[PDB]
Parts: C-alpha cells; structure tokens; sequence
C-alpha cells in the first residue's frame, strides 16, 4: 500500500463571541486508506455531530467534516479526536479559538 | 447527471 | 468564469465483516450537490444541494438504478483486482473513480476525465485525446486491454462530450445565484503576542466562495510568504471556505509588515496592515 496520515483542522465557523450559538468544525483531510474514526469532544466527551460525505482530492486523498452547533463558552474545552492506522494513538487536537 | 457505465476491471 | 461537473465514487472492501461500502458524490465547481451510500437502508441517491431537488423524478429514479449497477460493478471490481495482484482477502483495499468535465465561459469544452486508483495509486487513466488509457502496471495492462476491445474510451468521450456538458448547463442554470456569484471574503488580521519580543500576525479570509484564494504577505515591498504559515483551506458549513495565513515578526516590527488577499469575487486586491 501507500498509506498518508490524517491532517486536521479544529476551528469555529464564525470567531468566538463568548456565549453566542455558533458552529464546532473539525476539517480531517489528505488520508489514506479512507476507513477513519473521528468524535468532537465536550470537555472529553463525545458529542453527537453530523459528518459529511466521502470525498477525496485529485491525489485520491481523501477529507470529511464533522461538525456540530456549539456555543463557546469561556472555561469549558472543545476537541477532535481522530483515528486511523497511519497513528500510533488517536490523535487528538484541541480548539484554539485564535485559528 | 451520471454516467452510465459498464466498467469491470 | 470556467466550471466543471465532477463525480467521485469510493470503492472500500472492509474485509471481516460485510460486502464493500460504495459512495458516489457529486459536485459542480466546489458544491457538493448529490450522495449515494451502499450500505443504507433501501439505498438512495439522495440531493445535497437545494438548487436540483426541482429536477423530474425521473431523474432521481434512473441515477439509484445507475448508483446501484456501479455498486455491483465495482465489488467485482475489488475482487478482480485483489486477484490480478493475488493479494490477501484478509485485506481492506480500496478502488476509486473520478471522471467529470470542465466547461469554459462560452461553453468550450476544455478537458474530461476518468481516472481510477487501487489503494491510493494511480491504476488507469483516460488520456487527453479521450481514446487511449494509461497503465500504470502490469496489472493494469488487463484492464487496459479489456477496456480497449470493449471501446469503452469511446462511451466516455461521449458522456464527457455531451451529457457532462450538457448537465453542467442545466446545473449551473437551476443554482443561478448559488453558483455563478461569488463571495468577496471578510478579512482580518489578529495578532496573538507569544515572547516579549515575537508576536504572530494571523491573516484571516472567512466565508468565501468559490475556495479558489491567494493570501500573501511583503516585508516593505519584498513577498515574505517564505516560511509563513498557510493552513489547507478549510470548508466553514454553510458551503463557503476558510484560509489564513500568520509571520511571525518582532515586537515593534508589526508596523512594517502587509497582508493582500485575492480572490474572484473581490473587485481590486485587498491589502491588510496593522
């Protein structure tokens, strides 16, 4: 085979008013093979969220967005955790809200 | 629209 | 401006337990209008832009039957390649397809394609003449072969010559206003301190379509793009793209540094400085 690990994306449609309802965006692309494992986190907890469809690039590399609404607050943290075979562990990356 | 295909490898 | 029509199937062999997942997905230019899934209940080609559900039912009938057929064809497919190979039914291997057309302003044919890749790599491929394929192996040669005495370059030349283009029109003609405008981004420029002597100046454009952007730093003149960052631009959910672009830079040096944005949608290039 050849195998490319998931590169990913974690970040708010619209920037962080703290408090307003807005939209949690974990953008997950240019992996290989396509089988793949991807939750948002609430604080540590998977959130139910809805995925997008299998699509991939013209290197056949492939990208999904799972996404929810959320609403950011000040103190509690958003992640996505991702898993696919080219990783070792899940990884796993947190929402700065200045990205 | 889709393409309408008999494509076997 | 150009626009193109293109489908992507997804061929997935998951080895242990079940028969292979197969999902099509359609796009015109970077909007994603139609899905089909294999292994759904009573499976369906579905709409997944608002712009097509006014289209017969006709239509939605004959492209499951179509959606289906290729499903068959492409678990055959799977098998057949895994044994060109003699590979392991133990594995998951993957196949997929793109084939589409790109339409130029007046309605020029500018290129079609049909493409296929095992695992990644590239498999076959239908050369720009739209008569001849590419193999990339020696397993691939079969394919080749088969594909030639049965003439299938030629149904795809005329599917990608006619059909394609012909339904990119009636495309672009029921999502006016959705596809043919687009979305100047709104840009900002942030800057997050990080030493007492080294900030980072983020370039933002937000909400954006269609994702085709250039974002571009310069250091008094001279293009500083050279290790800044540019992150993959980035879907926002509501069908419009994201993409920024930060330098990092010495305190007090802020003032010297310049971002520029351009993209279709904007009428003259934006230039951004703090």
């Amino acid at each position: 085979m050849v195998q490319h690990s998931p590169k990913v994306q974690v970040y708010s449609r619209h920037p962080a008013e703290n408090g307003k309802p807005n939209f949690l965006n974990c953008y997950v692309s240019g992996f290989h093979p396509p089988q793949i494992d991807i939750t948002l986190m609430k604080n540590g907890k998977k959130m139910e969220a809805e995925q997008t469809d299998l699509s991939f690039n013209r290197d056949w590399t492939f990208y999904l967005l799972v996404h929810t609404e959320f609403t950011p607050t000040v103190e509690d943290e958003y992640s996505c955790q991702v898993n696919h075979t080219t990783l070792s562990e899940p990884k796993v990356v947190k929402w700065d809200r200045d990205m | 629209r889709s393409a309408v295909e008999d494509l076997l490898f | 401006g150009s626009h193109s029509l293109r489908y992507f199937h997804t061929a997935m062999s998951r080895p242990g337990l079940g028969e292979p997942r197969f999902i099509s997905v359609g796009y015109v230019d970077n909007t994603q209008f139609v899905r089909f899934d294999s292994d759904a209940p009573n499976p369906k080609m579905e709409p997944r832009a608002p712009w097509v559900e006014q289209v017969g039912p006709e239509y939605w009938d004959e492209e499951t039957r179509n959606a289906k057929d290729n499903a068959q064809n492409f678990r055959v497919n799977l098998q057949t390649v895994l044994r060109y190979y003699n590979q392991s039914e133990s594995g998951s291997h993957s196949l997929q397809r793109m084939y589409g057309c790109d339409v130029g302003p007046d309605g020029c044919l500018l290129r079609g394609y049909s493409q296929v890749s095992y695992d990644g790599k590239d498999y076959i491929s239908l050369n720009k003449d739209l008569r001849s394929w590419t193999a990339a192996d020696t397993a691939a040669q079969i394919t080749r072969l088969k594909w030639e005495e049965a003439g299938v370059a030629e149904q795809e030349r005329n599917y990608l010559e006619g059909t394609c283009v012909e339904w990119l029109a009636k495309y672009l003609d029921m999502g006016k206003e959705t596809l043919l405008r687009a979305e100047s981004p709104n840009t900002r420029m942030t800057r997050h301190p990080i030493s007492d002597r080294e900030v980072t100046l983020r370039c933002w454009a937000l909400g954006f379509y269609p994702a085709e952007i250039t974002l571009t730093w310069q250091r008094d003149g001279q293009d500083h793009t050279q290790d800044a960052e540019l992150v993959e631009t980035r879907p926002a959910g509501d069908g419009t793209f994201q993409k920024w672009a930060a330098v990092v830079v010495p305190s007090g040096e802020e003032q010297r540094y310049t971002c520029h944005v351009q993209h279709e949608g904007l009428p003259e290039p934006i230039t951004l400085r703090w």
